[PDB]
């Protein structure tokens, strides 16, 4: 009931980096102080690394196991999306804003950052343990995927909203909100996909798919706290942003059809802020006035 | 943020429902308070601030020796007693970033508006006081605004040419295509605009010395302009604009529209180089009638004829061509060409359209030679014969490239003062001047043709500002008829003034003889159709000035048959860029395309609203994509039917509609007389 | 040295069904012979199936099994445009050019049709023996791909060029040709990534994948040949087509860094008309001798 | 797969585990009695030939006017009297491919190996029979080979220029860029590879009048040639080549070395455009004692000294650019820009390197100007004044612009006959008539200097297949000893030819009397130091040949000063790519790069064994990057110390070394008087 509308969609949303010219954002960016530009920076590093396993092994891998050629098209655009556009619209931003030396050291960090390191392997290892005709696996993956679309990508977003919604780094700010609202609509797609899963399983079987997919989201919740702290304490936002992960932890939960766990919180009002021509022949009739 | 721009920006916030417009003109004291005065060198007498400018290399010593300084102090101080304002921060802010002069080091603002105009006015004069008065009080009444390179440049050192629209013709050669790129990046240098002919270079895969599929095409030769191009870019200040026009049945059509599409390679696609297309009515009667058409190989026509495909008519042509064994040929669908062509346009706005024959059945010099294509701005329509390049140590035979000289009148000043007459006249006298004044030791065709030609355009602005603070919608019959009475009034008074010009100087403008002003055919129907308004509103407009009849179009008839005619060409409506904000009127005679336009300068944003836009006049200030394209053909083509060159005329569309409506639009304007197409903006 | 390259080129390249409208076909497919609309329906529909195992598994598979970002970002591209737009264009031409019930039938047909079968089957099967961590292995799927892309498609392609360049169904030919333009891409793409391993060999493995290549191409031939006879001899048109698969064989070889087999022939003009040393640093004393 | 094809793959399959080169001959036979005789076009006698070939504009009618037809019937005997046979199916293919004349749709053949010869010396003798058969049996020997424009174009209606390579000078000035493409444009039509001397154009960042950072420097520039070259590409049949060389000093070097990045953007990447890089002796003694450089703003030296960058020695005035405040500078590594060069050859093979200096200490024309850059094959090293390219309708200053005519002597075959003074007397005769016979009317720089200059350059190829052939490795002491007596003598005969023509025609080249030809400077080291050959197998291998001593060097010493030389340039060892092929010897001086190389023609694939390969001297063919590249280096040193021009030294590299093993190449190349590094082809 649903796939047809979301290839229509993702389709219409499709967009390249350079469509946005970024120079605009060197003075902005140029402004800030170096622990500014050391969060962000790394931020969207987090985030390209998350969109590159996306691209990569999580949409590929979940498009492999989802019979029917009209999902697979749709997951196969959305892989697409995270490898071809996402993860690169982030190499456009560092290009433009930063040296390529601290670009390497960026790479570098992510590489051994311990908290970035354990956020992969949980979500990949449930991504490469999906076995054929086996649904339980691929609703695993798919939670995991949810909570990489509609969860974990939000300790990154933040930042960028939080700049845009004080009309600074607008131009970056705006690649980042059309990654946000592809995000969105993925997140939706694969929950769907998941609840398809969920609501084949007798009670016994729910439930403890429902642990699942809480002990999961508890251990990427916690995981998450020491990233955050990690990297927002020394710009002064880590329980702003903490607050901002807990709202979005609780999207995604909705997403798999599942109720909220944590409870509402007042988000920073800045970063709510934050958020070929068709063709017809010529008549006949048309060369006579 | 600024104080002014505070202001400025006052504008979109709404009291009682309405936008603050009057918060503008505050606006404009806070800029000349807070930033125009300070900034601004003050010397104790005219006569310090002429020394420290001729000295310091900011004027030139020649126009200034030819007054003594007490008539330069009175230009200057009839340019002061007028105490012009700027009546909106965008006027002002306009001439101070873009025209008025500042110092070596950009800090300090030596000149003001007065102080432009009465250099520009002692400049135009030539040594005559009461002249260089009479331009001052022409341009500080604003009813006449020298174009961009003029106002900017005249009697400044530091300069580049007082013409920025030149055509260039390329002869099929190595020796010719080699001389056109050295002649563009010598006028890009300059500062002009270049617009090259390329209907004349054979196709692609065409014979060089008898061997074969070894031409390029136009496709080599238009990446090599566009290289050109970006390599003369102003020394490195704007980016460097050109022009590429082709005809319709070049074959190379095709592949010259290839170069604008997004999906095309990068061995394909030129990004500076702008392309039009010459659209003879042989390829729309083709169109019409669905028959398919045939793209010559220029080269082969030339063997067989001894003539360029683009020097000879193709309405009766084109079945010699088809019907001849050893022309070389393609087939095409036309139709399927006018979808390609609207797609394009769609998409990019390219390419400019040349309706050949709109142009050429009006045209006054057809005996020179006909108008085989339009300058970058696609409202310059003028003969031009071909220069034969040859090799090294051997005499060129120099052919003649147009580039005529810009200047708009401001239709709402003008007619307000009442002096269309006056206006008209010396605002031709000024191009005349502008005209005898350029000199091009790198273009040896356009300098030849400068002479010979002595071609000028005569533009308007302020058109839709006018009719919309006189309550008249744009589209309204109302609007052509105030169009058509006062475009034959500037045409009347243009040939009264290039005759009076070409008696008092005893010479016409070479081949005038076989020109239709020789003949009395251009005042055919001038001498039978009476152009005064037909509706009681226009006429009241008009009140106060002389509307010329039928007998006095045969007087003037008359008067260009005993004494003839100085210019060849006397009109071209160009767009009017930036020179309409500073004086704050509509640019050209298109319609609007925002009421109040935002725009982004530096970190900072500004509001400028169009001239005179009120709650009153809200309603007739519509904009150019609300409007109905065929009435906007409509006016156009009656303001055209008294101009002798173009218009640049800029389809302005909507996203809903679809190449089926951009195809109509451009029929109908082929169907209604339209010379050229400029744009198709999309909104 | 090249992925970036591609990378642009592809998606400059892309493009939607919905932008060719496709009804005006129909005033000219009415005045088309059984035989002629026969062929045309039974080529069309050998291209789609082809199409889709691409885009199910010969794109999938290569991106899973190559190393490197940026290729698995191109290939996931490609792989899109297989599944996304390629198999929709393909079914709004059928859907527009016969009823429901011919579109079944025709496909019914097809799917049973000998030539067809061996040809597809013999592409899936080296998709199907790729191993992990071998790249000898993907190397001959690599080259299986070269050979669906470059070379398969063009005893289908023959016949919508054909009348593209007769003036004849050119809205499903306009189509057709934006799909074999990005066929001709990815065949030289995947051709690239193909040598890459090739050059790693020692000569006399590279000896034995040229044997493999030859071989290969051998039995695919000689089975076009029977497709081409068992499609295009109603229409009169197989002696053509035959000259069109040997000059596009060639092409797929070069692909692959491989010298023509075919010796060079004319084309019919109807459907031409459609048509890093280490950085060592200076040590001082090497400026003395 | 053809009958000859499979005789030639024959070789490959080893018998008795040797490879089979007699099947090579075999295939020849099968290419002829196969292939060659049956597409050959046979006449009942010559005379029918060449009226066939006169008539349908072939050939030109005014050279063969100026013999009877007897005397042609001789000189056609003599070619066919040596039943010359070609050893090798290679050398009868790419004869029979890109040099015997075909049909004009090429499906017959019209010339022979012997029509070819005879042909080409019948156009060089001009009108003298015994002159063109003694050109006839040079030829027919194989002892002297015409470049491939000459050879192949000589005596053909449609031929074009038989001048290979020419060099432009370009000033600083857009005029001068302008005729700079345009010239590059014409002799790229004409055929041959252009190089363009940009060090005198001013960097990036300069002022153009006053208006600073307008410049877009040498990358500009770069671009407009490389799409010129793109565009004027021989007819489309082969690739448009050019070359441009920087000074190393320039301040652009690193932009210009970034067109040859494989990362570099579109917008700087330069595909079809060869670079070469001008390097002082300063530049290298800086690295040496890694002191920071600096690299100089034209255009500001220019206004400060009033010469060019180039136009000065930097060894000497170096220091005074740095202590000018007046001259804009910006500090380097020299190191740095080394290993830059040493990665960019490394990935490319680009830039050409040329140690200035050591062009200089022994060029013989300093006074006329110093060499300043090289040719597209980087062994052109001549002087060249720049040309002041003015305005239109304004004289310009024409300088000289290098061009120089190609031949090759085959060492091997010069040797076998014992007769270097003859060849070499013979090939010096060629040149010159190539040069007197040229004309070109679009260059004219490279007119007057041809006119002026009479420049000819006289090669060598086979060198290691002579040396092989011989039983001497290529890096032996023995071969350098060979090399340096063969081509002491080649430079002995060579300035004695010259002289006698300077003597029978009564002129010199134009500034003769300031070279060190005239002072007698060029011939120390001719009478101090003895040139026999030191080993008594060299000494073998010169037997039957008078080895001139340092008495027949002074006695051509006060010959020349007597008389004068009419060249001023006479010796440069061009690369010799495909002509190698038809004479059976190896490319140029450089040792070969494989044995037995494997080309792909059509579907099909052909083995050649290089010339005279068998077992017994299998290994004396030592592969080129097998060989150590210091040796190679101290060969080329010791042919160089002989060679009045530059030698095109190709760089033969293994994957394992480093960049800092290519570096130190170069030093040792610099260090040892080695003019010109033309690639650096990696394994
Ligand atoms: N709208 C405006 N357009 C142009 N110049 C302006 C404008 N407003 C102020 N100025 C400049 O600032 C000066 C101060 O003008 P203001 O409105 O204070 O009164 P004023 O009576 O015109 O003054 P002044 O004694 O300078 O003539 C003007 O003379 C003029 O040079
Ligand atoms: N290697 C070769 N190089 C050049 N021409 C060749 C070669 N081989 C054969 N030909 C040409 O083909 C002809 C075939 O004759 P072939 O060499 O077999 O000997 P033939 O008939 O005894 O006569 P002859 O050797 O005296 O010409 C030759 O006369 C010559 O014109
Ligand atoms: C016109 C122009 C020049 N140049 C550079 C290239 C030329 O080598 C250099 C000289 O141009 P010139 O043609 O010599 O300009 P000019 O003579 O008017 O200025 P000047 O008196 O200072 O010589 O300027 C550009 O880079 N871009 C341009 O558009
Ligand atoms: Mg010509
Ligand atoms: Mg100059
Ligand atoms: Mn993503
Ligand atoms: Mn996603
Ligand atoms: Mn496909
Ligand atoms: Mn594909």
């Amino acid at each position: 009931d649903f796939t047809q509308m979301f290839y229509n969609q993702n389709v219409k949303q499709f967009w390249l980096p350079e469509e946005i010219a970024l120079n605009g954002d060197l003075l902005t960016w140029k402004y800030l102080g170096k622990n500014e530009q050391d969060t962000y920076m790394k931020v969207l590093a987090g985030l390209t690394l998350l969109d590159t396993e996306q691209g990569n092994t999580g949409m590929p891998i979940v498009a492999e196991h989802v019979d029917g050629h009209q999902r697979k098209a749709v997951l196969n655009f959305m892989a697409m999306m995270e490898n071809a556009v996402h993860a690169k619209s982030y190499s456009n931003i560092f290009m433009t804003l930063a040296p390529t030396e601290t670009i390497n050291e960026v790479f570098e960090w992510v590489k051994q950052n311990k908290y970035l390191q354990k956020k992969a392997q949980m979500i990949v290892g449930l991504y490469k343990a999906i076995q054929k005709d086996d649904e339980i696996s691929l609703f695993k993956a798919m939670v995991a995927s949810v909570y990489l679309e509609s969860f974990l990508f939000y300790s990154g977003f933040y930042y960028p909203l939080y700049f845009y919604g004080q009309g600074k780094l607008m131009q970056s700010g705006e690649i980042i909100n059309l990654i946000l609202r592809d995000e969105a609509i993925h997140g939706v797609y694969v929950g769907l996909l998941a609840q398809e899963i969920y609501n084949k399983q007798t009670e016994e079987k729910k439930a403890e798919l429902r642990e699942f997919a809480i002990d999961l989201l508890n251990q990427l919740y916690e995981n998450e706290l020491e990233y955050t702290e990690d990297l927002y304490d020394q710009v002064g936002l880590s329980h702003d942003v903490k607050k901002f992960i807990r709202y979005n932890a609780n999207k995604a939960l909705m997403n798999l059809g599942f109720d909220p766990y944590f409870e509402e919180e007042d988000i920073n009002p800045i970063v709510l802020n934050g958020l070929k021509a068709t063709v017809e022949p010529l008549k006949d009739d048309d060369f006579y006035f | 943020v600024p104080k002014w721009i505070q202001l400025n920006n006052e504008i979109m916030i709404q009291k009682d429902g309405k936008f603050q417009f009057d918060k503008d003109k505050e606006a404009v004291h806070s800029y000349f308070v807070d930033y125009i005065n300070q900034n601004t060198v003050f010397f104790h007498n005219l006569k310090e601030k002429l020394d420290y400018l001729v000295e310091n290399q900011y004027y030139e010593e020649e126009f200034l020796s030819l007054y003594s300084f007490e008539d330069i102090k009175e230009v200057f101080k009839t340019a002061y007693a007028k105490k012009f304002r700027f009546p909106s921060f965008m006027s002002a802010f306009k001439f101070y970033n873009d025209y008025a002069l500042k110092t070596n080091d950009k800090k300090k603002i030596l000149e003001r508006y007065e102080d432009r105009i009465s250099i520009v006015a002692l400049f135009f004069a030539n040594g005559d006081t009461e002249k260089a008065k009479e331009y001052v009080n022409l341009m500080i009444n604003q009813e006449y605004q020298p174009s961009t390179p003029t106002f900017l440049n005249a009697g400044r050192k530091r300069r580049g040419e007082l013409v920025s629209c030149f055509l260039l013709e390329v002869n099929d050669s190595l020796n010719d295509i080699s001389r056109a790129i050295d002649i563009s990046m010598q006028l890009s240098k300059l500062g002009g605009g270049v617009s090259l002919n390329l209907s004349k270079l054979r196709a692609k895969g065409e014979a060089i010395k008898d061997v074969e599929n070894a031409t390029k095409g136009v496709v080599g030769v238009m990446k090599l302009l566009d290289n050109a191009f970006r390599y003369a870019d102003q020394m490195g200040q704007r980016q460097g604009s050109g022009a590429a026009y082709l005809n319709i049945f070049h074959r190379d059509i095709n592949d010259f529209l290839d170069t604008k599409k997004i999906s095309a390679d990068e061995d394909v696609r030129v990004k500076t180089l702008s392309i039009g297309v010459v659209i003879p009515d042989k390829f729309v009667e083709l169109a019409r009638e669905d028959k398919a058409a045939y793209v010559f190989y220029p080269h082969t026509i030339y063997k067989e004829y001894g003539q360029h495909m683009d020097e000879m008519d193709m309405n009766e042509m084109y079945d010699k061509f088809v019907d001849n064994p050893r022309v070389k040929k393609e087939k095409i669908n036309p139709r399927k060409l006018l979808e390609k062509l609207a797609m394009l346009r769609s998409e990019s706005g390219y390419p400019y359209i040349m309706f050949q024959d709109n142009v050429n059945k009006v045209h006054a010099n057809n005996h020179i030679s006909k108008v085989k294509f339009s300058n970058l701005c696609s409202e310059v329509l003028q003969a031009s014969q071909v220069s034969s390049y040859t090799d090294y140590d051997e005499e060129d035979e120099i052919g003649l490239d147009i580039s005529c000289n810009l200047g708009s009148l401001n239709i709402l000043n003008v007619m307000e003062h009442k002096s269309i007459e006056k206006t008209v006249k010396l605002a031709t006298d000024s191009l005349t001047h502008v005209s005898e004044t350029t000199d091009i030791r790198n273009a040896p065709a356009v300098r030849r043709a400068n002479k010979a030609m002595k071609s000028i355009g005569l533009g308007a602005m302020n058109l839709h500002g006018y009719l919309a603070q006189n309550g008249i919608a744009y589209e309204s019959p109302e609007a052509r008829d105030f169009a058509n009475t006062f475009f034959m009034m500037v045409n009347f008074y243009s040939i009264q003034r290039s005759a009076e010009i070409a008696k008092e100087k005893g010479e016409t403008f070479d081949q005038y003889e076989g020109s239709t002003y020789a003949t009395g055919e251009y005042f055919d129907k001038y001498v039978s159709t009476d152009f005064s308004p037909k509706y009681e509103k226009i006429a009241n407009l008009f009140e106060g000035m002389h509307i010329p009849t039928t007998e006095d179009w045969k007087k003037l008839k008359a008067f260009v048959a005993e004494h003839g005619m100085y210019h060849s060409y006397r009109l071209c409506i160009a767009p009017t860029g930036s020179i309409s904000y500073v004086q704050s009127s509509t640019a050209s005679v298109m319609p609007i395309m925002e009421r109040i336009e935002e725009r982004t300068y530096g970190n900072s944003k500004t509001y400028y609203p169009m001239p005179g836009l009120a709650s009153n006049n809200w309603f007739f200030y519509k904009e150019a994509y609300d409007m109905d394209m065929f009435k906007v053909v409509d006016m156009i083509a009656t303001i055209q039917q008294h101009i002798d060159q173009g218009i640049s005329f800029t389809l302005f569309l909507k996203d809903t509609m679809t190449t089926r409506d951009l195809n109509r639009i451009d029929l109908y304007a082929h169907h209604r007389g339209i010379k050229t197409i400029y744009y198709a903006r999309t909104k």
